[PDB]
DNA sequence: TAACAGTGGCCTTATTAAATGACTTCTCCATGATCTAC
RNA sequence: UUGCUCAAGAGAAGUCAUUUAAUAAGGCCACUGUUAAACGUAGGUGAGUCGUGGCUUUAUGCC
C-alpha cells in the first residue's frame, strides 16, 4: 500500500533487473574453462557503489548500470515515477534502496 | 609574553594523490568531503604534515625521539621515556604514553588539515599491471586531484620547552619533505608558494583560510575578499602580517593598493626574504 | 506541479523519439537477411554518450542526435523551453536524463 | 541598576573536532544531537568555553583560584577557601564546595554547528609495519562555523571592573578544548550581536542561522531581523559586530529600516571599544 | 574482439562513572461523668 | 423516598549551586591498458524595424 512504498517496491524490482541483465552479460563476456562469477561482481558491484560521492557521480553510475541491465519490464510500465523517484531524493537513500536490492535479488539466480 | 605565529601556505599547483582512505575495492580513493558551497574538495590530513616535519627535523640532524628508520619502515623510540627537553620531536609534537617527566604533552604545534583550493570532479587514473598474464591484482585505479593545497597552522612559541626551537620549525615549514602519498606515480612537492603568516601576541587569528579560488578550474589563486575586508577595516594589524609568495604580485597589482592598509604589512615576493625578516623579528622578540 | 520536473519528463520523452527515429534510421541502413541488432543499438549509444567529456562535447552531440531523431513532434511544440534547459543546466545532469530515456524507452517498440 | 550583557557570538569557519563525546569502539565521536530543522548538529559544551575564559584569565595575570599547570595538566587551588572578592576565577565562574557556592556571574549556553553535520569522518593510522590494537583509529571533524549564546549579570559580579577582562577574553578567547594537534579550530569571534541592557529579557539567543547545508556564507536571520523592526530590541542597546556587518549593509532599504540606528562597526575592536565604554560609564567605572 | 575489478595489517590504547542535603509540616478524638437549664 | 438526607484533603514550597573527554598518532609502500590493423565506398537545418548619410552618372552598387 501507499504509493511510496509501491514506487520504492518496483525501483527494487527495477535494479534487480538490472542486475541480472549485468550478470548475464558477464557470464556472455567469460568463456573456456574459467569459472564465471557469482558472488564476488555481486561484491565488485558494492564497492562501485560506496565509491561514490555527492549527488552527480551515485546518479550517473546508477543511470549507466541500469542502461547496461538492458531490457527491463518494471521501467518501462512506470517511466514517470521512476524518472521522478531517481531525479528527485537524496541520493544515499537511493543507495540504501539499491543495495537492499542487491541482498534481495538472488532469488532469482 | 605570549607570542603565537600562525600562518596560512598554499602549495604549488599539480597532480596529487596524497592521503588516501580506506582500501575499498580495486579503486584507491582520496580523503575528501564537503567544504564551501556544498562542493566537495580533497583533504591532506594534518598527521601527515606533521609527519614530514617529522621527517624534516630527523634528517636535518637535531634530536628526535622517534627516528624513522627509511629502510624497514619501522619506528624506533632512543628513549622509552620522553624528554621534551632534550628531543626536538617531543617538544614540538608532544607525546602520550598510555599504557600502563609528566607521561603526556600538548605539542607546541597546531595543524589542520589541508583543503584543496579546487573542488574535485573527477580525475580517477587507471593502473595495470601490464604483461599479458593477467590475476587480481591487475586492473587498479587511483584517484587524483589537479590542484594546489592549503592549510593552517598556530604556533605557541611560549609553550617550547626550548624557545629557539621555533626556527627549524619555520625552516621545515618552508622546505617541507615529502607529504605522505604515491610520490612514485604523483609526486607533489608540498612547498609553500604563498604565505600568509601573523606573529602577534594574542589568540585571535582571522587568517585561518585566506586563500580562494578563481574560475574555479583553474590553477589561479587569489587572497579571499573577506581576508582583505578584515584588513583594511582596521582588524589585523598590519604590522604583525608577512605575506611572501607569488601571491605579491596579484597583491601589487590590485589598484589602490599604495592607499590600502594591505600596503603595510611586511610583503616580499621572495621567501626566503620574508622567512629571514620574520625569523629577526622573532628572535628580537623571544630574546634568542 | 512545479514545471522543472514537466521539462524533465518531456525531455525524457523527446529523447524517446529521437532514439526511436535512429533506430528507424540504422533499421534502414541495414540489409539482407542478417538480423538488424536492437540491444547493440542501445549499447552503442550509451558508449558514445559516455565519449565526451564536457561542455563542447557531448552538447553538440546530442543536439546532433536530436537533430537526427527526425520529425519529432513533441520536440516541435517544445523547441523554445528544451532549448533553454539544454543551454542551462550541468552537461552531466542532462547526461544522467539521456541514459534514464534510455533505460525507460522501449515500450514505444 | 540590575544590568546585563547577552550577547550571541559566531566563529570563523574551519574544521572542527572539538568536544568528542564517547569514543564508541574505534571512533572518536564528536558530540551531537538534533537541532532546528530535525538534523543532527554538533555541539561544543559550555563547560569548555568556560575552561577557555578561565585559562584565558590565568594567562594574563588576573588572580585566579583555579591553576591549570600546563605541564602536569592538573588543577592547583591556591586557597583551599574559594573567596570571590580577590580570585577573578571565583567571582566569575562560581564554585562549589560539597559554605557559600557563589552563584556564578556568567552563563553560557553550548555551541551549536550552523550547519548540519553530514559524515566527515578522518581515518587515522600508526607509521607502517608491527600493527597493533591502536594503529588504526578514525576521527570525526566538521567543517562548520559554531555559534553560542552567553549572558552576564554585572551586578552581580563582587567587582564592577572584572567583566571588561571577560569580554576582552570572550573576543580573544584562546584553545578551546579539543584536538588542536589535529583539527586547530580558532574560536575568536567573526560576527557578534551583543546587547547591552537593563532588564532580564534577550531575543537575541542564536540569532545567527544560514542553514543552506554545506555552506558558510552566515546570514543573521530572519525572526531577529522581525524582532528589531516590530519595536522591541531598541537598537540603542543592540551592538551588531564582524563579518555580518557586510552583509546587513548591503540589505535593500537598510537606511530606512530600524536596524540601521544601532550601533553597527565593521571592525570588532572598535565596537567592543565603544561598547567597554557604554559599560564604564553605566556601572561607574 | 581480452583479462583483470587489489594483493596487507590494524578497528584504540588510560581513566574516572559522582561529589550534599533534605525522605513532610497542621488539623479534624471519642466517650462518659458532670454542670446546668427546663 | 436508598446505613439514606449534608459532606472541598485543603492552603504553601526553585533540585539547587560547580565541573575542558582531554592529552599522541603518515593509509603507507609496487604496478606501461602490452601487440596488430587501407574507409571502405554513398544517411541533412529553427526568424528585426520603420522616411538617404561618405564615394560612385539619377542609375546601381561599395563603406
Amino acid at each position: 500500500n501507499s504509493e511510496e512504498d509501491k514506487q520504492y517496491l518496483i525501483f527494487i524490482k527495477v535494479f534487480q533487473q538490472a542486475m541480472k541483465g549485468n550478470f548475464a552479460k558477464i557470464y556472455a563476456k567469460t568463456e573456456e574453462g574459467k569459472d564465471p562469477p557469482i558472488k564476488k561482481k555481486v561484491e565488485r558491484l558494492r564497492a562501485e557503489l560506496n565509491y561514490c560521492y555527492d549527488e552527480l557521480s551515485f546518479k550517473e553510475y546508477l543511470s549507466d548500470f541500469l542502461v547496461r541491465g538492458g531490457l527491463n519490464k518494471y521501467f518501462n510500465e512506470h517511466q514517470e515515477e521512476i524518472a521522478l523517484l531517481i531525479k528527485k531524493s537524496p541520493w544515499q537513500e537511493i543507495r540504501i534502496w539499491s543495495l537492499l536490492a542487491i541482498a534481495s535479488y538472488k532469488p532469482k539466480d | 609574553p605570549n607570542y603565537y605565529l600562525y600562518g596560512t601556505v598554499l602549495t604549488r599547483y599539480g597532480l596529487a594523490s596524497l592521503n588516501h582512505d580506506i582500501r575499498r575495492g580495486n579503486k584507491t580513493i582520496l580523503q575528501k568531503g564537503y567544504w564551501n558551497n556544498g562542493k566537495i574538495h580533497s583533504f591532506v590530513g594534518s598527521s601527515a604534515i606533521r609527519w614530514a616535519l617529522r621527517f624534516y627535523l630527523q634528517k636535518q640532524g637535531y634530536l628526535v625521539n622517534r627516528v624513522w628508520d627509511e629502510e624497514e619502515h619501522i619506528n624506533r623510540l632512543t628513549s622509552e621515556d620522553f624528554d621534551p627537553e632534550k628531543f626536538y620531536d617531543d617538544d614540538i609534537f608532544g607525546f602520550a604514553l598510555l599504557e600502563s617527566t609528566p607521561n603526556q604533552r600538548m605539542g607546541a604545534l597546531g595543524m589542520n588539515m589541508a583543503v584543496s583550493l579546487t573542488p574535485y570532479d573527477g580525475a580517477v587514473k587507471l593502473g595495470a599491471k601490464s604483461g599479458r598474464e593477467k590475476d587480481s591484482t591487475s586492473l587498479h585505479f587511483t584517484e587524483y586531484h589537479a590542484t594546489r593545497y592549503q592549510y593552517y597552522f598556530g604556533i605557541d612559541a611560549t609553550h617550547l620547552k626550548d624557545f629557539s626551537r621555533i626556527l627549524p620549525m619555520i625552516d621545515g615549514i618552508m622546505n617541507l619533505p615529502k607529504v605522505g602519498g604515491s610520490s612514485n606515480i604523483f609526486n607533489y612537492p608540498f612547498c609553500p608558494d604563498s604565505l600568509v603568516f601573523q606573529w602577534t601576541n594574542h589568540f585571535a587569528s582571522y587568517i585561518s583560510y585566506c586563500f580562494e579560488y578563481c574560475d574555479p578550474k583553474s590553477k589561479e589563486a587569489k587572497l579571499s575578499q573577506e581576508f582583505i575586508d578584515e584588513v583594511e577595516c582596521g582588524q589585523i594589524d598590519p604590522s604583525k602580517l608577512w605575506i611572501g609568495g607569488t601571491i605579491v604580485k596579484d597583491l601589487q597589482q590590485l589598484d589602490n593598493f599604495e592607499s590600502s592598509p594591505l600596503n603595510k604589512a611586511h610583503i616580499y615576493r621572495n621567501r626566503n626574504e620574508m622567512i629571514e625578516a620574520l625569523k629577526t623579528v622573532i628572535k628580537r622578540d623571544l630574546g634568542l
